[PDB]
């Protein structure tokens, strides 16, 4: 029911799957052989992501749940500058 | 200096010589003898002061100049103001095409260049025949001038005093014994040009000069123009040159009587049956060696007829209006073929004619074959493609309807017309960029007009299809504007013209069914013009959110469902948000705006200005480009 | 109304919804939901204060604004070692690299 | 004025327009010839005032210009109106929501997807801030319309 993302690090960041499953590569790493469906750890071992890099994937990952359609207006992201550009390329990554 | 120009610009053309003098005196030598050899800028085109003394005349301020001075008459200026507008003529040049001769004279004395040759090696005497002036035609030749200058298309000064109704000029060139069989670059010589504008007695000059028969390159005989012209004054006069034969004779006036059955200034019903039964009835003269009528294969543009094998059938069609009409229009084409320059022009009037009559699928048929023609001859159809959309716009406002296949022949007719523009446009480096990137939005924007008449109109789902097919061929050549806008770009800016008749009652601009078939038939919804500017990106620029907020709320569904990236910065760096100019669009663009970490990021990363150059994937660093 | 928030132990780090009338007691059935320990063994930390279990967490401090839903509260989290408890260890996320130029 | 505005002459009225006539022509009927060319779509005649500003008041049975427009199913002169930005949030909420629900019902004009879409943007508007929602304040239903409570929700609508 939940998921195990894990960064580079060993930083667990265990979210709701459906939470998760709103990317695309998330499902794509979930899906096939890979399963393992004991349904509770379905654990995904990244490698080449830091953790505050998957933190705020994380954070994003809530966000997009949270305001899907919500109002029209949604408050901004905190996206730090020096966290930008490793979040970019896991979001192209993660195809979020 | 430039003010100093046009100080001395005002004095020659109000031909004044006591004003000139105390503007062109009282200094050096360096800046007194620019005024009086620089062209001035006034009204958009540039001419020489004394261009503006020969052109209006003014001999007095002209003359003393050349006695106190050393001013010559090789100034480059325009030719004239007629549609023209091109440079490269010399003062001279302006003044024989003035009428003028008093300014003539002087200008010999002071260095003559009634040999000058510019970018179209048009001699003085050309302007002088063109302005047919016998007395400076006659002196000017007198000044050792050539007569045999040739343009490009060897626009010999026989050709023009024989287009023109200057007939003093061609009867002069004759006693200098000219060459009358002036071969051009499409073959005229001398009596196509002579009797196509009904010269009765410019024809006649030649006849003792024996300017003889030659097919020009069009395959017609200068017998057959002047039967094409509707002039029958000049038909009856070339067929007494003792050298026409049984063949020539009879097809001349079935030519007569097919081009006067369809036209607009010569257009006589009695006549056309007249002559055609002249020349029905010389061929079926005799019974031995007779001239058999041979037989086009039927076509279903022209109903069904199978031409007038007889006189008796040809009488039978008198009283009837249509009939001696089409029968007219088939004979044509058995004579002139199907590359004549105005062998569909007769099709095109009869179209006018029957859409003016409220008759519709005829004219259809006879235009779709027209274009057809025209379309053989690689020629732009682009007026021939808005003549479609009007009729079909005024179909649909008189709530007539369009059949589908007519459409789609239209479309795959004007798609293949855009493919040659294209090739126009590529090809040509600077000869006529400018007029074939004309025709090309003009065919583009007629193009957007039928598509949106196929919107509007009911067709068959095969049709449809093949309509479809016809849009993403189209889409995939990838049609560009000046702006670089792209074809999805034009159903969506305000800013498109929309021709004056019929079919400004059917375009809007925006419209909300044309985006949805484009984007259907997979136009780049991204395509980015000059500016940077998406589809999505303009329609946002609308100044008319809540007059049609039904047409704006479907299209920016259609654009965001197809894939539009609502972040997508111009040159400018402005979204599609920021570029919103108006209340209620930005609401309806907050709602459709699928929510992305990569577009934030991308915006977190470019409003920092990081250097992100070489340190993401590189299919990313386009993706920065955009956000 | 409700907010998300997370729970840090170690390097372990869960995200999870609560409402701000949701005891800090219901927080740990939810741990224990997930994460399989019972809620006895496992205290939650607001900072490095205990916090009550009956306490709710609008009476805690996680209002809506204060634990906003993107940038959510931390909320420590301590278990126990067979009778004894283990002390409050959250190792920090990996540090974000220098500004280019 | 008013009586060259009511009906469609735009020359006439610009003329005295620049002839220094009334830019507020009150009347009996407390219009302005804003609400007379509200009344039939004179567009060309409204951008006429707009362009001397001759201000909006209030009708004597409380409509403003911009009102009657939303009333008469007329959507330019709502557009025209609505852009002289002399007029704030609630304002511009209630003529968009007249506007709508005067498409509704109207025999010459009966456009249904009309008015959802002008209903939809209304309530869109109403909710756009997230915090500080101009929200609705409807009244206890009436037994006419069944008894549904308008829709003070995105979703209701």
């Amino acid at each position: 029911m939940y998921v195990k993302l894990i960064s580079s690090d060993g930083h667990e960041f265990i979210v709701k799957r459906e939470h998760a499953l709103t990317s695309g590569t998330i499902k794509a790493m979930l899906s096939g052989p890979g399963q393992f469906a004991e349904n509770e750890t379905n654990e995904v071992n990244f490698r080449e992501i830091p953790s505050h890099v998957l933190s705020k994937v994380c954070m994003y990952f809530t966000y997009k749940v949270r305001y899907t359609n919500s109002s029209t207006e949604i408050p901004e992201f905190p996206i730090a500058p020096e966290i930008a550009l490793e979040l970019l390329m896991a979001a192209n990554f993660l195809d979020c | 200096m430039e003010g100093l120009a046009g100080y001395v610009y005002k004095a020659a053309s109000e031909g004044k010589v006591l004003t000139l003098a105390a503007l062109l005196l009282n200094r050096s030598e360096s800046d007194i003898r620019y005024l009086l050899g620089y062209v001035s800028q006034q009204g958009g085109q540039r001419s020489t002061p004394l261009i503006i003394a020969a052109r209006n005349g003014h001999a007095k301020v002209v003359r003393l100049l050349l006695e106190h001075y050393r001013v010559q008459t090789q100034q480059t200026g325009t030719v004239r103001f007629d549609g023209y507008v091109i440079d490269g003529a010399t003062a001279l040049w302006c003044a024989a095409g003035a009428g003028h001769f008093e300014v003539v004279k002087l200008l010999v004395s002071h260095g003559a260049n009634v040999n000058h040759t510019t970018v179209t090696n048009s001699t003085p005497l050309r302007a002088a025949c063109f302005d047919g002036r016998l007395d400076i035609v006659k002196y000017l030749v007198e000044n050792n001038a050539n007569i045999s200058i040739a343009n490009k298309y060897d626009n010999t000064c026989l050709m023009i005093a024989a287009y023109k109704g200057h007939t003093d000029v061609v009867r002069y060139l004759l006693e200098q014994r000219a060459d009358p069989n002036a071969k051009a670059h499409c073959g005229a010589t001398a009596l196509h040009f002579a009797a196509e504008a009904g010269h009765i007695d410019i024809v006649k000059e030649l006849i003792k000069w024996r300017a003889a028969i030659v097919v020009n390159g069009h395959g017609m005989t200068p017998l057959k123009v002047a039967a094409e012209s509707c002039k029958a004054d000049v038909v009856e006069l070339l067929l007494s040159h003792a050298d026409c034969d049984r063949r020539s004779r009879i097809e001349a006036l079935e030519l007569l009587g097919a081009s006067f059955a369809n036209d607009r200034e010569n257009y006589d019903i009695i006549k056309t049956y007249h002559y055609l039964y002249l020349a029905m009835l010389e061929r079926f003269q005799d019974g031995d060696n007779i001239l058999e009528k041979e037989v086009l294969p039927p076509i279903h543009a022209y109903g069904n007829r199978t031409e007038c094998r007889n006189p008796q059938e040809l009488e039978s069609i008198r009283q009837d209006r249509d009939a001696l009409h089409m029968e007219g229009l088939i004979v044509r084409e058995r004579i002139l073929g199907a590359d004549n320059i105005d062998v569909s022009h007769p099709i095109i009037y009869r179209g006018a004619v029957y859409a003016d009559n409220m008759e519709f699928e005829q004219c259809i048929k006879l235009w779709l074959h027209a274009l057809h023609l025209r379309q053989k001859g690689n020629r732009n159809t682009h007026k021939d493609l808005l003549r479609f959309a009007q009729v079909f716009s005024q179909m649909i406002h008189l709530n007539e309807t369009v059949k589908a296949p007519d459409i789609e022949c239209v479309l795959r007719c004007s798609v293949l017309e855009i493919e040659q523009s294209m090739n126009r446009v590529k090809n040509i480096s600077d000869a006529d960029v400018h007029n074939a990137m004309d025709n090309y939005e003009c065919n583009l924007y007629t193009f957007l007009y039928l598509v949106c008449i196929s919107t509007k109109t009911q067709c068959s789902e095969e049709d449809q299809c093949k309509i479809n097919k016809q849009i993403y061929n189209l889409i995939h050549l990838d049609p560009r504007t000046r702006e670089g806008f792209t074809l999805l770009h034009l159903a969506v800016n305000s800013n498109t013209p929309v021709d004056d008749f019929h079919t400004n009652d059917v375009c809007s601009f925006p419209n909300a069914l044309v985006t949805k078939l484009l984007l259907d038939c997979g136009a780049e919804v991204n395509a980015v013009d000059n500016e940077g500017n998406s589809a999505l990106h303009i329609i946002v620029q609308y100044n008319r959110p809540i007059s049609d907020f039904l047409t704006l709320h479907s299209i920016i569904i259609s654009l965001v469902e197809a894939g539009a990236h609502t972040d997508m910065t111009n040159k400018q760096n402005k979204t599609p948000l920021d570029k919103s100019t108006t209340g209620v669009s930005e609401i309806l663009l907050k709602t459709q705006m699928k929510m992305s970490l990569k577009c934030l990021a991308a915006r977190a990363v470019r409003a920092n200005d990081i250097n992100y150059q070489d340190q993401i994937p590189r299919t990313l660093e386009e993706f920065v480009g955009f956000h | 109304m409700d907010v998300f928030l997370m729970i840090r132990r170690h390097k372990t780090t869960i995200f999870t919804d609560a409402k701000e009338s949701s005891t800090v007691f219901e927080l740990k059935r939810i741990v224990e939901g997930i994460l399989k320990r019972p809620p006895d063994e496992q205290r939650l930390y607001k900072d490095d204060q205990l916090l009550d279990d009956g306490k709710t967490l609008g009476e805690c401090g996680f209002t809506s604004q204060t634990a906003r839903p993107q940038a959510p509260a931390t909320v420590g989290l301590a278990f126990r070692a067979d009778d004894t408890f283990e002390a409050l260890c959250i190792e920090p996320f990996s540090s974000p690299p220098e500004l280019p130029d």
